[PDB]
């Protein structure tokens, strides 16, 4: 009984930190695209 | 004095920089460089 | 071509195949842990 119950949990937990790295990954892809995409612009008010 | 200059300069060249972002994304995309080839291919031709 | 075709091809998986792999890797942990628990399920019945 005790091992079922850890196994639910172990189960439920590991699934859901799990799903985390996902959105790390799609921030990750986000700033790829950024960089992909060239600058301009801001630097001169800046500068200012 | 030297404020003035620099900002005017950063600001003049900050235009060549953004023709040169858009020839690198040219360089890869990949459409600049067949042509090369092609002249030299023909050099070759030539020479030989 | 191939060069482009590289680039445009890695472009793609970075942010199509990594997440999927993940999915995979969390569904396996999944799927392991409550095979563990069946296994030690029916050990415990055996020594018992």
């Amino acid at each position: 009984d005790f091992h079922s119950e850890y196994i639910v949990s172990a189960s439920n937990f590991t699934s859901q930190l799990s799903s985390q790295v996902e959105q790390f990954l799609h921030r990750n892809i986000q700033e790829y695209l950024s960089i992909l995409t060239d600058p301009d612009g801001k630097g001169k008010e800046k500068i200012a | 004095k030297a404020a003035s200059g620099t900002t005017g300069t950063y600001q003049e060249w900050k235009d060549k920089a953004q023709n040169l972002y858009q020839e690198l994304l040219t360089q890869e995309g990949q459409a600049s460089f067949q042509g090369l080839k092609d002249n030299v291919f023909d050099g070759l031709v030539r020479v030989t | 071509y191939l060069i482009n075709y590289i680039q445009d091809e890695i472009n793609t998986i970075f942010s199509d195949y990594i997440p999927y792999v993940f999915k995979l890797l969390k569904e396996n942990l999944c799927l392991n842990l409550h095979k563990f628990n069946e296994f030690i399920q029916n050990e415990l019945q055996e020594a018992s």
